[PDB]
């Protein structure tokens, strides 16, 4: 949806 | 840390393998999963990675084994990479396209408005071409 990791 | 947004999309990826819903997530659930995402796991190789992430050992994956091995973002193979980024990049030609996320999307089952598509793209690009291409896929999970 929005993001993940780093 | 662990952004909330994260445990939110990290949720929704658990769902997109638990396909009952029943909370956890099996071999069998694992084997359609991937055998979707091209893979062809045998029962024995299904049951390894199971175990790899069954922290109580009982055999299935819930969403604490599953977001714990999410936090293992600690991890960076440039052919377990290399593989990932075959499965999006269907045409081959260096650049996963909205396109070909959608792709890959549907064979897992999940619906998404256009717009939910770009924004993934959105997040991983980094170059601004609108695309994905291996470098920018790499630094998306390392
Ligand atoms: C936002 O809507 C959440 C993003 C969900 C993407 C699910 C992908 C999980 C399956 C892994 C496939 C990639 C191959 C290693
Ligand atoms: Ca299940
Ligand atoms: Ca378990
Ligand atoms: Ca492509
Ligand atoms: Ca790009």
């Amino acid at each position: 949806g929005g993001k993940l990791s780093k | 840390q662990l952004t909330e947004e994260q445990i939110a999309e990290f949720k929704e990826a658990f769902s997109l393998f638990d396909k009952d819903g029943d909370g956890t997530i099996t071999t069998k659930e694992l084997g359609t999963v991937m055998r979707s995402l091209g893979q062809n796991p045998t029962e024995a190789e299904l049951q390894d990675m199971i175990n790899e992430v069954d922290a109580d050992g009982n055999g299935t994956i819930d969403f604490p084994e599953f977001l714990t091995m999410m936090a293992r973002k600690m991890k960076d193979s440039e052919e377990e990479i290399r593989e990932a980024f075959r499965v999006f990049d269907k045409d081959g030609n260096g650049y996963i396209s909205a396109a070909e996320l959608r792709h890959v999307m549907t064979n897992l089952g999940e619906k998404l408005t256009d717009e939910e598509v770009d924004e993934m793209i959105r997040e991983a690009d980094i170059d601004g071409d609108g695309q994905v291409n291996y470098e920018e896929f790499v630094q998306m999970m390392t």
